[PDB]
């Protein structure tokens, strides 16, 4: 079973910015549809931004369009997020998920489209 | 001629009712998937500047060129497994005599294709004469183990109409946990299928429809034990006999509902 | 119980012959095709330095994928069409009666794969009353035939068995050139298939064996006639009827090969 | 559905000889092959003889074969089963079956290869 | 249909060099295995170089393995043959050709394994 896990995140003020990473387990990253989900206290898990197995291709939710900003590093197994000009609307536990599935990341837009899950990690903007 | 255009016109609404409730049963949730081939294919060239399209191109038609000519099942393409090893190619074999044609394995070459039209034309009647004899060996089988039964039903008076019909109620009812519900059970442990996947692989096996989307024995993931193939191998040779009887008997049902 | 065991070593040595034929016509062929990609990957790999080798066959794996399920991976766009409207859908429901099963339709569903099962158990037998009635149909029609050729001849009728035997032989005979030749010629020019792929799909389609690989009118580049769906449904339907009749002819000729082999071993 | 009607057994002693007849209904008999099945008591039904759609071609079982001759006549809708040189070992419930499936000239030796059967006559011989 | 139009050979002594060239046409020479092939007089032609798909991978003859040297420029549709060291067995007309069909060079080493083939260019090394 492959493994993600997240680190970065905490509490900023609004107007502040964030770095989420999520490092994965195994020797296939290179071949997986890496994605950013959200899960708002009560409500159910949003999109945030998808990527391509490259890279190059990126892909965001018009919420977080502008501002936040998906990127990695297949040497390293890594998948980024950086979250600039933070709201209080983005308050939510960022969830990191791996696609081994066919198809391109921009259709990868729904929790369902993933196999693999991290563990979350709290973003908090007063 | 009357009787013919009857039921004809009976099939033909069978086949639309059947359209009707296929498309509203698979068309929506065949619209919401929105993963293709061509959006990868895409995104693969703007990951990896180094290929133009038409090099990537030439590495996937040549790739299609070099593929077997059979359709693996669901989920199970990545193995690159020997289609042709003698194991392989004897359950072959069985899948164009017994008609079930899964189409997991098919003859690409050109001796392939005309050793198997042969062999079709002239295997398929030789299985039906094994066919009918096993289908013999059960009723007399069954017949035996249900002649302590039928002593005590003609010692109470009962008719001989009443005996047959509750008979054969038997032979779906103990013939059904012998070939469709133990076999589903092993196969829900064994392939990792879930309960309806299981017991709609038995049905079009049986049937001999053989889609080819379920095929046990087929996945490279799993280490299948010893007694397995042969084991899958048997219940197939003798479950479409007990098929082809239970289908005789849906048959006489339907005959019995035009009478009334 | 004797007959039944000789019949079943028959049938397993008749399918070990054919396991060791089959392997000898395919398993070279294979072999060289599953080398000769392999070295194209290999050669592609260090031509193309940017690709990883688990990036490459992820991409290729995907390809294979999505052709056999219908969509061609060659071309921009092939928006994938639909398997399910209300055509295909009539078409697939026929696959499952007449047990022929291409695969090429499958329901993904729990709900189709239900509805598919009582399809199956309800529908099949109800095809075959069909097929029974197109067999009687065609022997009252081959009957009626022969029984004006033998008043014009002006030959006095014993019985029945002469007007059967006649209409037997003139039946595989012509119903080979209505059902089988002159389809696969058809086949050859619209499908555009080679005249053996042709043979084998009318074969492989009207034993109701159905391997799924040739399927007529499955081609998303070919633009079918208003005529050529209906032309195949009909085709299927009594060519159906036809091969069911002379492979009961077949089956009766091995059960008199029976009858001389325990004539012959007594 | 068509309705077979089996006539003509009883109680012989060894040596005798008898003769079956089973009359079908509807105006499609000279279009089934017809076939004769015997159940003696904790036995199977086995096979006894069977008959082409004209009357032509004739098979018989090895223990009744040269003794009992099977014949048909489409004019009255009757397959006939004439047993001479009875032995005890005939004693069973002779059965008579149609097949209207395409073939079975000769070959429909299995209780099977057959569409419709009879209700069964009781033929019992002694020592 | 595909043209292949050589150039650059000519008549050298032995120990002496030669640099042959091969333009196609069309645009998709990049998809194309290109080689190389000599006819001696009254001979069939003999392999001497073959490439891969985007020129990474070289294959050659052992007669010719150390000396020859092939390479290409997806950029200019051309293949290019480098023969150092000449000697006079090397003297043969040089055929440049092209394959468009599934499979790498490695294993293209027949005339039949290719698809396009050029007019020749007269290769001649004297003692
Ligand atoms: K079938
Ligand atoms: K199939
Ligand atoms: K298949
Ligand atoms: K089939
Ligand atoms: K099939």
């Amino acid at each position: 079973q492959v493994q993600l896990v997240e680190s970065g995140g905490g509490l900023v003020q609004a107007g502040g910015s964030l770095r989420l990473s999520c490092a994965a387990s195994g020797r296939a990253f290179s071949t997986y549809v890496m994605g950013w989900f959200r899960e708002a206290p009560g409500k159910e898990r949003d999109f945030v931004a998808t990527l391509s197995r490259g890279g190059a291709v990126t892909y965001y939710a018009d919420s977080v369009k502008g501002r936040f900003t998906i990127s990695r590093d297949n040497a390293k197994n890594t998948v980024y997020l950086q979250m600039d000009s933070l709201e209080p609307e983005d308050t939510a536990v960022y969830y990191c998920a791996a696609r081994d599935r066919l198809g391109g990341a921009g259709t990868a837009t729904f929790w369902g489209d993933y196999d693999y899950w991290g563990q979350g990690t709290q973003v908090t903007v007063s | 001629m009357k009787t013919v255009v009857a039921i004809f016109v009976v099939v033909v609404v069978y086949l639309v009712t059947g359209g009707l409730v296929f498309r509203a049963l698979e068309q929506p949730f065949e619209s919401s998937q929105k993963n293709t081939i061509a959006l990868e294919k895409a995104e693969f060239l703007r990951d990896h500047v180094c290929v133009s399209p038409q090099e990537l191109e030439t590495l996937i038609q040549h790739a299609l060129d070099a593929d077997n000519a059979g359709v693996s099942p669901i989920g199970q393409s990545s193995q690159q497994s020997s289609h042709w090893d003698l194991g392989s190619a004897f359950f072959f074999a069985g899948t164009v005599i017994t008609t079930i044609g899964y189409g997991n394995i098919a003859p690409s070459t050109e001796g392939g294709k005309i050793f198997c039209i042969l062999y079709a034309i002239f295997g398929i009647p030789l299985f039906g004469f094994l066919l009918a004899g096993i289908g013999d060996q059960l009723g007399t089988i069954f017949g035996k183990s249900i002649a302590r039964v039928e002593k005590v039903f003609r010692k109470k008076q009962v008719s001989q109409t009443k005996i047959r019909v509750i008979s054969t109620i038997l032979f779906i009812l103990a013939g059904c946990i012998v070939f469709v519900t133990i076999p589903a059970v092993i196969f829900k442990y064994i392939e990792g299928w879930t309960a309806l996947e299981s017991i709609y692989f038995v049905v079009v096996t049986l049937t001999t429809v053989g889609f080819g989307d379920f095929v046990a024995g087929g996945n490279a993931g799993i280490n299948y034990r010893e007694w397995y193939k042969p084991l899958v191998w048997f219940w197939i040779l003798v479950g479409l006999a007990y098929f082809a009887a239970v289908l005789s008997m849906i048959g006489d049902w339907l005959r019995v509902l035009s009478k009334k």
